[PDB]
RNA sequence: GUAGUCUGCCAUACGCAGGAAGACCCGCUGAACUGAAGCAUCUCAUUAAGCGGAGGAAAAGAAACUAACUAGGAUUCCCUU
RNA sequence: UAAGUCAGAUGGAAUGCUGCGCGAUUCAGAGUAAAAGCCUCGUAUGACCAACCGCAAGCUUACGAUGGACCGGGGAGAGUC
RNA sequence: UAGUGUGAACGAAAGAUGAAAAGAACUCUAAAACAGAGGGUGAAAAGUUCCUGAACUUGCUUAGGGUUAAGGCUAUUUAUA
RNA sequence: UAUUACAGAUCCUAAUUGAAGUAGCGAUUAUCCAGGCUUGUAUCCUGGGGGCUGAUGAGGAGUAGGGUUUCUGGACAACUU
RNA sequence: AAGUCUCUAAGCAAUGGAUGUCUUGGCUCCUCACACGAUGAAGAACGUGGCAUAAUGUGUUAAGUAACCGGAGUUGCAAACAUCAUGACAGGUUAAUCUUUGAAUGCAAAUUGCGCUAAACUCGAUCGAGAAGCAUGGGUGUGACAGUACUACA
């Protein structure tokens, strides 16, 4: 009853690609539950430091932030 | 073949934009045949023209920036491609001669009461 | 499908020309072995769930 | 012992720094010493090897051939030459790498740079040898 | 009718705000497990999570202050009390 | 930026084994076909020659600034304590 | 990262050929890039998730025990008490 | 000086036994004969018998979902009891 | 009273990856720094190398180009180029170029949907197109409109 048979019917899809995300974008709510766009902050909590920093700055490329780390290297050394 | 960054200066602008027509032409051209033909040497000739399209664009747009920057310089609001690059916190930062500005009152005691040198004997 | 969205397509696109063979030559390279390409898959097995 | 405190003296920060130097390091760590032939006309005991001269390696297989540098190698950190070659069980020669520091250099060829590397290192030597006093 | 002002709204010229990060810092909001061999005041705690906001440090700071003396003299921190 | 790729035997290879030299303001460390003060990079230590050598703020000789004493004065934060 | 879940989230295993690829030519049996056998490379096969290669389990060879489930201890002339 | 001695924790992770060449190889109409291609086919193809599905059909086509499964050529280490 | 069975031991193997030896990786303590963003950040997507899927560079100037500073091949095969310089390239900066996005900002978005513009710019042969503009909020200035709000002179 609960099981097998009621798999059958499981053809529509709640989530949806996220823009900002990229990633579980709420197609009846809208809301991205990962990031929470299309709020302007980006969701994070304290309490889920661990997957926060998977997402956070670090992981991507860095391509205007790394060349402003490399100054500050070589005007303190 | 291929030509130097140095010696691109000394031509005219319009000079450049016909040498950059006929340049980016044989791209095309060898774009086509690669399909065909494929295989080594041309795969290299390929590389350099792509490299050479790209010294021309360059150094066209230096010529530009260099003329176009003395229009422009010594002169108020210049336009944003123009203006350095810097940082978000350091243009805000207001001129350091106005945080360090005397009060009228403040300058007219520091008249008398500078910093001044002194010693002791031994 | 059909009546795909464009981004809809493109994803599909990349899905299938990165499902490939590692090439012979990075192993000659780079003298390594043993690398699989990670984002290989099989349709009826895997699901991409995008 | 040491008095700079920014360079450091454990192994694994210097093999790290070793094999993942910057380009220009890694030449001056591929050196040898000249012959006494060449010590005595140009004043120099070591220098980099580059591609145009011929070095002599003694003890090994390959004992005591001249022969010319065809490829430095800079990341597998060896020199290939002309002459030191094994042949396959294929009738095929390959040439075999081999380090410099085993090797003396028994002629050079010069360069802007290696005529420039050479009067600095002859006016560096006639200073020194005066403040030890030899 | 015109000529000043007052108030409101719209359009435009020039620089500013937002978002990231948040260990440390500032302002709010605010638990329970737990201990009391039970439990309700009390404790854990003016803590965790939550909301808002800064800087390379922040906040504090030049007496409606201590003291009772043979008197000290903004603020901050360490030792002791 | 010092001083043996020293000689002999063994070995695929010597930096080890036996014996004789030499350096040290350098026996921190690494690389090198095997354990290296003297094979290479270094380490040590002073000497060497280029680059700069400026930004604001205040000066600069007296009724100009500042302070003490004496004469004559005004006031000191309200829905706050 | 692989991978799981509609989702918030969750999250592994996996290092070492040799000094140097010198990574095994060519021949024979075979339908044959099946699998070997000759022959070679190297100091030594260490022969491709290849240094050393333990235990459990298994195969082959050699030697004994067996109606007492097997094992242990003591004693000797070693299969008995 | 200590992350310091293991047979047990329905311990943790990793590999492996007996049971065992045993249980079992289901559901779906039904296969047979001669040729082709091959080292090798009842199975891959051809021809001919004998059958099944029996218009809500294992027929021809689409939403949702899957995402190259479509098509041609070559291939059989694995998978399609 | 039979054994190729079963039990035990030794030697050579198969299976398996323990032990021992190695270490360009961690962990901690101390030091120095924090100068990200409307001049488009952090994050996401897709491009791009001769053989390149991931990652790393980088944005139709796409493993880079220009200038200054280093100064000779930083790896398998293939190809080209460069030597006392008209200067090789996996070197390091700075400046260009800077795709679709994102605070995302012309209005939207599970859509490659739907707009607007004085000149100049650039192709296009007066008139089309591209290129580049156009967000909200608040500040100072400038202008315009609204009012039986206040007031003077008619």
């Amino acid at each position: 009853g609960a099981g097998t048979p009621s798999f059958g019917p499981r053809h529509n899809k709640t989530h949806t690609i996220c823009r900002r995300c990229g990633n579980c974008f709420h197609i009846q709510k809208s809301k991205c539950a990962k990031c929470g766009y299309p709020d302007a902050t980006m969701r994070h909590y304290d309490w889920e430091k661990k997957a926060h920093r998977k997402r956070a700055q670090g992981s991507g490329e860095m391509r205007h932030l790394k060349v402003t780390f490399a100054k500050l290297q070589r005007a303190y050394a | 073949g291929h030509l130097k960054g140095k010696e691109l200066i000394k031509k005219t602008r319009q000079e450049l934009l016909d040498e950059l027509a006929g340049l980016e032409k044989k791209l095309f051209e060898l774009k086509g045949q690669k399909a065909a033909s494929a295989a080594a040497t041309k795969l290299t000739e390929i590389k350099n023209t792509r490299r050479d399209v790209a010294r021309v664009k360059s150094i066209l747009m230096v010529s530009q920036r260099k003329a176009l920057q003395e229009k422009y310089a010594k002169a108020k609001l210049v336009p944003i491609d123009l203006r350095k690059h810097q940082e978000k916190s350091l243009r805000n930062k207001l001129a350091p001669k106005y945080a360090n500005k005397l009060t009228a009152q403040e300058s007219r005691r520091h008249k008398c009461l500078f910093e001044r040198k002194f010693a002791l004997k031994a | 499908a059909a009546h795909k969205t464009l981004r809809t397509k493109r994803i599909l696109c990349k899905a299938m020309k990165v499902n490939r063979p590692m090439p012979q030559f990075i192993r000659q390279m780079t003298g390594v072995r043993h690398i699989r390409n990670p984002l290989t898959r099989h349709w009826r097995r895997r699901k991409m769930n995008i | 012992v040491k008095t700079n405190p920014f360079v450091s003296s454990q192994a694994r920060k210097v093999r790290k720094s070793y094999f993942n130097a910057k380009k220009d390091a890694k030449h001056v760590a591929m050196s040898a010493p000249l012959s006494k032939e060449l010590q005595e006309a140009n004043g120099i005991k070591r220098l980099p090897i580059r591609r145009d001269d011929e070095v002599m390696i003694f003890s090994g297989r390959m004992q005591n051939r001249t022969g010319k540098v065809t490829a430095v190698k800079l990341s597998e950190m060896r020199i290939y030459v002309d002459t030191f070659t094994t042949e396959k069980i294929n009738g095929q020669a390959v040439s075999f790498p081999v380090h410099p520091s085993n090797v003396v250099i028994t002629k050079l060829k010069m360069d802007k740079a290696r005529k420039n590397l050479i009067e600095l290192r002859r006016l560096g030597r006639d200073q020194i040898l005066a403040k030890l006093g030899h």
